[PDB]
RNA sequence: GGUUUCUCUUCAGAUCGCAUAAAUCUUUCGCCUUUUACUAAAGAUUUCCGUGGAGAGGAACAACCCCAAUUUUUUGAGGCCUUGCUUUGGCAAGGCUA
């Protein structure tokens, strides 16, 4: 039962699963945050408003009490998951706010990326930015490390950039994407980062203190992109076994992180696919695409 | 203005039971309960916490000294809040 | 704001009232205050053991006014 | 959406096709023959949008063939009902006065253009001439300011974010001073009745009682029958007919379809405001002294003082800053008892034809001292009125078909915007076009038609010639209602040509709507039309009565062509369907041939 | 189809278990005969009452719907014809809901019989007087009727908007008409009555000022409480007891004097009630677009942009609801004067119960407990929708009626010694009346009205119902003696003399349904009917 | 009447309306039925373009005067809003782009691109006689 | 501002300033802590969290339980809202 | 999300549409040559001028400093004991305080 929920009338760029496995936060160009149940009748309770632009990225904190919401209104707002209020806004970005990620296990640190070329770090209690890495080009995806000391950002510069907070200097650069790097995601062990490329070559790069210096650990082929110029982000399995990717080919791809085989090429969408999230406790896949409809597939 | 005080104001004409600061339970058809919950009612049947009984054709109940108020199930069916 | 005590109905009549601390009296309610503190004449107190002390008119502690009930019909 | 085309487009193509006798076309002839059939819809839709002469000129959207083959008027006449009745009260006053003042009322000289005098082009004259400023009767600026600025506009409040829904002109809402002003302007076409104690015996119930019992009331209508001991009687005063109508079960043996009379509305006290000073709530002279009088008052155990009482002070009366009354409150109170078009503030829009501004003076009971002629007029109106009272079922079934929608949905027809009177002149032009087309199609070089719709024979036709010269009531009826159009539209053509007057125009149009039976001839083809012929003469008589009451007398000039026009378009509403069927049939005969078998 | 009976029970403000509660209660009951002169406001007023009671019934803004009058004949005839049973629960300014059993009676002459039929089953009565007509026929005759049938009398002066928008007087002159009506009413009672002082003065609180087409109902006390709602700190009884009389109000001391302070000053009532009602009616009828938002905010009243755009009558009825709130003044005055069946039964058993007031059954009815013998008194009947069958209508005087039981029914001419005028039946069902629909119950104690199926066959006009087992000392309550006498006559004959049993049956049905109708079978075998 | 700035655009507008009178009063003896009415459509297009370009091109006639010309029908609202779209800049009229008047279901030849109309093909609108409006 | 209306309509066990643990569906919060609970139970002897010997005892049925703010002590979430 | 203007499809008027047109038959009546046309009644049945209800699709236009003596962040309800009841725990009463 793939469970097609409708109600998002615009391109749903973000559909994010609560790590407890009970609720969903979905948003896109709709500018609204729909908060859905997973049990019962899969009913959405609240809609969160206050972003005047497209909600470019929904995310949950590791507790799942704060909903980070990056939107093209040059804003990274915070929502209280319980009530649907906006708590504060992280403003200061002077171009479209593209990407945001929460520090894991740590005191709340936020990493954000925008089209002014800046990667901006946020400590929510300061109502302003602390450190800013102008790469040279626009920023499209940004993610934390589990140690909360290094930032992995993917942009259109074909280079996935790892900066260390303390040196404020570029420590690592991963080459191997031949087109704009659209979306990144670090694994739950912190050990490998799954990265998408419009050139359609999915790359897994391991971050360890001691490294082989060429982190092209596993290469998948199949995440098919085309003209729509959509930002594409990817997902890891709860136990790291599967790798899920939206594309533009009207299907969702699922590869085995280990044998790299295409375990699943899944239909259901008619448009370009924007995000596919992993159910934290069971083998369930949440798919939102340019068809603007959401699938709760179970496999 | 209180939603519970409003439900209490509505409670007139129906059965109302009052647990007091001392812990006695009185039942009767509520007439008029003000905003300060001063319940001036009639035909109250009050049982004390040890088991003793008492009844009056009328009764007054000070507000700040009310322990609890239980009404008939007529209310369970204002939900907009 | 400044609500009035609704005791004119019990007014001009006699009532048996318990005030806090096991105190029980009976007397003719002739008035009150916005704090509900009522001066009711002919106060006869019946102690828990049965002692009967008619003290005359007195006020009733409003903070400590536990509950009064009219001694007659409406 | 179909974007609009210039009015010069239509004027241009129809000027090319003024006569479909230049060889160059050679096809627009058969084209127009096909086009002919739908003229009865073009006729009804053209007439059913009268320019409303509290204005001068109206331009409208029309549905016209890309080959000019035909032209219908594509617009539905919605008006705010109080606006309607108010303008028509203004017109009553204005024409009342204009015959009151015009020493000798020259009437229109009817059909004023020769049988061979070709019709005028709007572009030729009426494109150019001035509007001959209209009937308009002046508002008192201070008291009529509510309605002063927008009253005599054509579709008054179509573009009013405050008053009507939108360009649909649907769903009006007003302000109460404007309501009192409209009440004032229409005061002459408004009954002053507040209760139903007038029509006790004169209402639907008792009149259907009378119909089925074959009973008659003094000032009431008459009808057919639905079907067709002496010693011991105690007699002091007679058991009467109106008694058998007011208590129709008792003194009436054997009741059938008998209604329940005695509805008793409390006799309402209403006192009119005359002069302003007179605060709205003041003991009028007509009311009688109260004089509260009886025995000793009584005692109560009233709360004597010296025991105790006193209030902590915030209190003031529930309205203290507010004065008791306002200056327009008298008019606002009249807005508590006015006729329905002036008792309200909000409602929905209706058509120009379903508003009987004249209904209840001929619903009035006992005018008592008229000539029997106009008395019978009133009774005839109660006759037809009780008929359409008794005869309203619900629609009982419904399809919401759209026909001009379907037409304009095609490439072949277009819309534009020209002058209503240009539409009318082109209507008569194309109509005679099609008719002479039909003739010369039937090869009748031995017959012709004028422009005023008289079929003229070139010679005394032979056996076979005059034999074939016979036409069916379809052809004749189209011809003669087209002549009704020639008459009315050419009357407005004369007023716009500036050659009689605005008020002379209105009296001449009422002359039409009262004397068509003297002008067209259709009864001869359809003898049922004489019922509407009656209604015509009846309402002419009645409005001559209520017109020629003051300084005007039995002369020419009563301008009232609301009602006659209205019932006329009722008649047309019934007939254009049937007419179209007959047209379809004749046309099929004329092209596909008579069915051989 | 002849009536308006519905089966879906529409939206209520109260609850059904609580209605059974109030029927169990036996103190908050007041059974009233709501009567008035011809077209004085009875059913339009009860329309206001039911319009308040149920959230989904409002006026239709063009004609006021008559919820109460149940007949196509009546809705077409436009006049009062039959008493109507209605059952409502109504709170006072205290908020104490009250079990009011209304008999909205006709104000017409030819139908005084149903007014008597609701009187015989009643404890209190409420006379509706038009402010603009004065004291008229049925006003007089029905007041005397309630007096000598020993009913508590209450006054409602309705249709004062007839004074404020039709007669349009000064407030002093409307108050002149007001004391005219109230003093004339009190005088007519004091003529018709014995030493019992039923003089109705609103300081005592037996008069309701109302406007039933425009949704106004209140007494001096109720207006005092609306004041003490605006400014909390004023007192109900002693402000209202200075709200009637020739007393003036001096605001340099802020104190009411019984002497006029100046030559030009206005009495307390004139400036406190007959001032602001003229104010509201005027400002709402005449000057809507200019300053009426200011007037509504100065009133604290809030209307939508949907409500402001409304017509003048929707606006005034709506604002009067907004302003007077709940129609508590009527019920305050009635509970103030109308005895509850306990304190209404002793005069009822006195004038009514033939068997004797002081006796076994007499005293069981005097105490009126739900556990005495069954004594039900049936003096009205109401047919079904098709009209084919009747339901017997009365109240309980002793005991409790339960459906499923058999009853002995005893009629007009029955006495104990004869035992020859009786019948035995089973009662079918039990209802609590509302004009268009009934709530069918199981056990009905004394102190409330009753509608019962199945015993209409041995009814002629009036009967009593007891259980067959026990209580061989009961007499039937006195039959009803009417305000008029049958002098008018009709001679009837079917076109088909063979259907004559059917026309006979029909004359029997109307002799049961119309309480003042008499049938005679004349000396030549003709059918004749004696009416009025 | 209209708002200020009227008397400067009233002369040229009434002149285009006199051209409208001539193009209404001309006969179609021996001419194509579309060649009889394409002058009418074209002069209407010229007046439309005058008022519309005064609105959006020159802004010499403000929102007020342009809206007055719109309501009173000296400006083609449909043609203005149509040139207010991409690809519909130089349109002769709206029938030339509306499918409703198309037998082969294709828009007027007045709108074929200069790359897809033959070298030297005179673009010929069947409704207005235009010479190319892409 | 959602401190009550977030779990409003949910089941919760609130311990009173006297000590009774009233578990019910929250009917409304208040500025004074004026609380109402529908389908209400109250506990006196024990609050069961997997109590094998007993878990539902010293339990009084309240149903509609309306308490003020003076007798308000502490709140916790105990129940999921009834689908009624 | 709100208002407004249009487009297209679906469905609904046992009192509605405070408006009121036309035909058909099929029964009675007369105009009184014939067919008509009618008559002027009925019964019904159709059609037309409007309408309602639901949706669908597009365009325009507003938008995203001092306080707590009856109901909780000053509340002085404090303690002990004797008796009793309880398997003990625990619980009921009064008294004394300072
Ligand atoms: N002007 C005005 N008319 C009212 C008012 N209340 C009722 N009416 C009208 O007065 C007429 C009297 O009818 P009812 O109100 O039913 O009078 P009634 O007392 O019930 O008289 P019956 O039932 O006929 O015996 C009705 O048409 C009402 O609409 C009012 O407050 N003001
Ligand atoms: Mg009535």
């Amino acid at each position: 039962p793939i469970m097609l929920l409708s109600g998002h009338e615009g391109e749903v760029y973000c559909c994010k699963f609560h790590p407890n496995g009970s609720t969903l936060a979905s948003a896109g160009f709709d500018r609204l945050i729909l908060l859905w149940n997973v049990y019962g009748d899969c009913d959405n309770y609240a809609t969160l408003k206050g972003h005047s632009g497209a909600v470019m990225e929904l995310h949950y904190n590791t507790d799942g009490s704060m909903l980070f919401s990056a939107s093209t209104d040059k804003t990274v707002a915070v929502w209280d998951s319980e009530t649907g209020e906006r708590v504060k806004r992280l403003k200061g970005h002077t171009s479209f706010v593209n990407s945001c990620y929460p520090a894991r296990r740590g005191p709340q640190l936020v990493c954000t990326g925008s089209d002014d070329g800046t990667v901006k770090l946020w400590d929510i209690r300061k109502k302003a930015a602390i450190q800013t890495f102008q790469n040279t080009y626009q920023v499209l995806a940004v993610t934390f490390n589990d140690t909360s000391d290094q930032i992995i950002s993917g942009g259109i510069d074909n280079d996935i950039k790892v900066w260390d907070l303390r040196q404020n200097k570029l420590t690592y650069t991963m080459r191997g994407h031949a087109d704009s790097v659209t979306g990144l995601s670090l694994s739950s062990e912190g050990s490998y980062l799954l990265s998408n490329a419009m050139d359609n070559t999915v790359r897994v790069w391991d971050v360890r203190p001691f490294a082989p210096k060429e982190r092209c650990v596993k290469i998948f082929q199949g995440n098919v992109h085309n003209f729509e110029k959509n930002l594409l982000r990817c997902s890891w399995s709860p136990d790291g076994s599967k790798i899920a990717a939206g594309s533009a080919d009207r299907f969702v791809y699922v590869w085995d992180t280990t044998s790299r085989r295409i375990l699943y090429k899944l239909p259901g969408h008619a448009g370009s696919i924007n995000e596919v999230a992993f159910h934290p406790d069971e083998p369930i896949i949440i798919s939102a695409s340019s068809d603007k409809r959401l699938y709760m597939g179970e496999i | 203005i209180g939603v519970p005080i409003k439900v209490l104001h509505e409670a007139e004409g129906h059965i109302v039971t009052c647990e007091t600061n001392t812990g006695e339970v009185y039942r009767g058809k509520l007439i008029e309960a003000e905003d300060n919950m001063n319940c001036q009612m009639s035909n109250i049947t009050v049982t004390y916490r040890d088991g003793r009984v008492a009844q009056l054709e009328q009764v007054y109940i000070r507000g700040s000294k009310i322990r609890f108020l239980i009404l008939p199930d007529m209310l369970k069916n204002m939900l907009k809040s | 704001k400044a609500h009035p005590p609704e005791l004119k109905k019990f007014m001009d009549k006699k009532l048996s009232l318990k005030l806090n601390g096991g105190r029980h009296v009976q007397g003719i309610l002739r008035g009150f205050d916005p704090f509900m503190n009522l001066v009711i004449d002919e106060c006869v107190e019946m102690a828990t053991s049965g002692q009967q002390n008619n003290i005359g008119m007195v006020v009733i502690r409003g903070n400590s006014i536990i509950m009064l009930e009219a001694l007659e019909r409406v | 959406q179909k974007e609009d085309m210039p009015p010069e487009h239509v004027r241009k193509i129809i000027r090319d096709h003024g006569d479909m006798t230049n060889r160059k076309f050679r096809h627009d002839k058969r084209v127009y023959l096909g086009a002919l059939k739908y003229m009865p819809h073009a006729v009804l839709k053209l007439l059913e949008n009268m320019p409303m002469p509290w204005e001068q000129i109206r331009d409208v959207p029309v549905l016209y063939h890309i080959t000019g083959a035909i032209s219908f008027v594509n617009e539905i006449p919605w008006v705010i009902e109080p606006v309607y009745i108010s303008q028509w009260g203004s017109m009553w006053i204005m024409m009342r006065r204009e015959k009151r003042d015009r020493r000798h009322f020259k009437r229109m000289r009817f059909p004023p253009f020769d049988d061979e005098e070709p019709p005028l082009d709007y572009a030729d004259n009426i494109l150019d001439v001035e509007p001959l400023e209209a009937i308009q009767l002046e508002l008192d600026p201070e008291e009529d300011a509510p309605v002063l600025d927008w009253f005599y506009d054509h579709q008054p409040l179509r573009d009013s974010r405050k008053y009507v829904n939108g360009s649909t002109y649907q769903r009006w809402q007003f302000t109460l001073p404007m309501m009192s002003t409209l009440y004032r302007l229409a005061n002459q076409l408004l009954t002053d009745l507040v209760d139903d104690n007038y029509f006790y015996l004169f209402d639907l119930k008792a009149f259907f009682t009378s119909k089925a019992l074959n009973m008659a009331i003094p000032g009431g209508p008459k009808f057919e029958p639905l079907v067709r001991d002496i010693n011991k009687i105690i007699i002091r005063q007679p058991i009467r007919t109106e008694y058998k109508i007011a208590f129709p079960y008792l003194y009436n043996n054997l009741p059938h379809h008998v209604h329940l009379t005695w509805y008793h509305t409390p006799n309402v006290v209403f006192i009119k405001t005359e002069d302003p000073d007179l605060p709205a709530f003041y003991f009028d002279p007509l009311i009688n002294p109260i004089s509260h009088r009886h025995s000793v008052k009584s005692q109560e155990p009233l709360p004597d003082d010296d025991e105790e009482f006193e209030l902590p002070e915030f209190v003031e009366p529930f309205l203290k800053d507010t004065p008791l009354y306002t200056d327009n409150t008298a008019n606002g109170i009249a807005l508590l008892w006015a006729p329905r078009p002036f008792n309200l503030r909000s409602g929905r829009t209706r058509r120009a034809l379903d508003i009987p501004l004249v209904k209840n003076w001929y619903r009035e009971h006992c005018p008592a001292g008229q000539p029997v002629k106009v008395r019978v007029s009133y009774q005839k109106l109660l006759k037809y009125y009780v008929l359409n009272a008794l005869k309203h079922r619900p629609p009982k079934a419904q399809k919401k078909r759209y026909l001009f929608r379907s037409f304009k949905a095609t490439k072949f027809f277009q819309s534009t915007k020209l002058d209503w009177v240009e539409v009318g002149l082109q209507v008569c032009r194309q109509g005679y076009n099609m008719l002479n087309l039909l003739i010369h199609r039937k090869n009748l070089n031995y017959l012709h038609l004028d422009y005023n719709f008289n079929l003229k024979p070139v010679k005394t036709l032979t056996t076979k010639e005059r034999k074939k010269s016979r036409f069916g009531n379809a052809f004749h009826l189209c011809r003669e209602v087209l002549r009704l159009t020639k008459l009315v539209v050419d009357s407005h053509v004369q007023y716009r040509l500036g050659n009689v007057d605005a008020f002379q125009l209105a009296d001449g149009l009422q002359y039409i709507f009262a004397h068509v039976g003297q002008l067209t001839g259709m009864y001869r083809y359809k003898y049922k039309l004489m019922r509407q012929i009656r209604m015509c003469k009846d309402l002419k008589h009645l409005i001559y009565y209520r017109f020629n009451t003051g300084p005007v007398g039995k002369g020419p000039g009563c301008g009232f062509w609301a009602a006659g026009w209205r019932v006329w378009l009722f008649f047309m509403r019934g007939i254009t369907p049937l007419l179209e069927r007959w047209l379809g049939n004749l046309l099929a005969r004329q092209f596909e041939g008579r069915h051989s078998k | 189809k002849f009536t308006l009976m519905e089966q879906t029970l529409p939206v209520t403000v109260y609850e059904m278990d609580f209605l059974a509660d109030l029927m169990d209660n036996s103190e908050l009951i007041r059974n009233v005969t709501l009567c008035g002169h011809l077209h004085h406001g009875k059913t339009c007023f009860v329309d206001c009452l039911i319009e308040q009671t149920h959230p989904e019934i409002r006026k239709r803004y063009d004609q006021d719907l008559c919820y109460t009058d149940i007949l196509f004949t009546e809705q077409e005839r436009g006049v009062g014809i039959k008493s109507t049973p209605v059952t409502v629960v109504l709170p006072d300014t205290k908020g104490k809901s009250y079990l009011f059993n209304i008999m909205d009676t006709p104000g017409h002459v030819n139908f005084s019989d149903e007014v008597t039929a609701g009187l015989r089953i009643s404890d209190g009565v409420v006379l509706f007087i038009d402010a603009a007509e004065g004291v008229m026929l049925n006003t007089e005759r029905l007041i005397k009727h309630a007096v000598q049938e020993r009913l508590a009398v209450t006054v409602c002066i309705n249709k004062i908007d007839r004074l404020i928008l039709e007669l349009k007087l000064p407030p002093t002159d409307a108050y002149y008409k007001l004391r005219h009506i109230v003093d004339e009413v009190n005088g007519l009672i004091s003529m018709y009555s014995t030493d019992e002082n039923l003089i109705l003065s609103p300081l005592l609180g037996n008069v309701c000022f109302s406007s039933s087409q425009y949704s106004i109902c209140f007494t001096l006390g109720s207006f005092a409480k609306i004041y003490a709602d605006t400014f909390g700190d004023i007192n109900y009884q002693e402000f209202a007891k200075r709200l009637w009389g020739d007393i003036y109000f001096n605001p340099k001391t802020r104190k009411f004097t019984k002497k006029a302070p100046t030559s030009s000053s206005q009495r307390s009532f004139v400036e406190f009630i007959l001032e602001p009602l003229y104010k509201i009616l005027a400002q709402v009828v005449g000057d809507v677009d200019t300053s009426l938002p200011r007037t509504l905010d100065e009133l604290g009243i809030h209307l939508t942009k949907e409500e402001l755009k409304l017509n003048i009558r929707p606006l005034l009825r709506l604002v009067c609801k907004k302003f007077f709130g709940e129609f508590t003044g009527f019920v305050d005055m009635c509970v103030q004067h109308i005895p509850s069946p306990k304190v209404g039964a002793k005069p009822k058993i006195e004038h009514t119960y033939t068997g004797g007031v002081d006796s076994d059954l007499g005293e069981a009815m005097s105490d009126c407990d739900p556990d005495g013998p069954l004594m039900c008194h049936t003096t009205k009947m109401y047919s079904t929708d098709d009209g084919v069958q009747f339901h017997a209508f009365g109240r309980v005087l002793s005991g409790t009626i339960h459906a499923g039981q058999p009853v002995k029914v005893l009629g007009e001419n029955y006495t104990l010694e004869d035992e020859e005028d009786s019948q035995i039946c089973t009662v079918g069902r039990l209802w609590i009346s509302v004009a268009r629909y009934h709530i069918e119950v199981n056990r009905v104690p004394a102190g409330n009205w009753v509608l019962i199926e199945g015993v209409d066959q041995p009814i002629v006009k009036t009967a009593t119902i007891t259980e067959p087992r026990g209580n061989e000392e009961a007499q039937i309550f006195r039959p009803l003696k009417f305000n008029t006498t049958s002098v008018i006559k009709i001679a009837v004959e079917p076109v088909n003399p063979s259907e004559l049993p059917k026309m006979l049956d029909g004359l029997r049905k109307v002799n049961k349904s119309y309480p003042s109708l008499t049938t005679k079978v004349e000396e030549s075998g003709e059918h004749v009917i004696l009416g009025t | 009447a209209p708002p200020d700035g009227w008397e400067l655009i009233e002369p040229t507008l009434d002149e285009l309306d006199q051209k409208m009178r001539e193009a209404e009063t001309e006969p179609h003896e021996g001419k194509r039925k579309v060649e009889s009415l394409w002058p009418i459509f074209r002069i209407h297009h010229q007046k439309t373009r005058y008022i519309f370009d005064l609105f959006y091109k020159r802004k010499a006639i403000s929102r007020e005067l342009y809206e007055y010309c719109i309501k009173e029908g000296y400006a083609d609202k449909n043609l203005i809003a149509k040139w207010k779209k991409q690809g519909y800049e130089n349109l002769c009229c709206l029938r030339c782009i509306q499918t409703r008047d198309t037998n082969f279901g294709t828009n007027c030849i007045c709108r074929v691109p200069k790359s897809k109309l033959e070298v030297g093909r005179i673009i010929e609108c069947t409704h207005c006689g235009c010479r190319g409006c892409s | 501002s959602s401190k009550m209306l977030q779990h409003i309509d949910y089941r919760m066990r609130c311990i009173l300033q006297d000590g009774r643990i009233f578990i019910g569906t929250f009917k409304a919060f208040d500025k004074h802590m004026n609380l109402i609970l529908c389908d209400c139970d109250e506990f006196r002897k024990i609050k069961p969290k997997n109590s094998k010997q007993a878990e539902r005892e010293e339990k009084r049925v309240l149903g509609l339980v309306l308490l003020r703010g003076e007798n308000l002590v502490s709140m916790t979430v105990e129940g999921p809202p009834p689908k009624d």
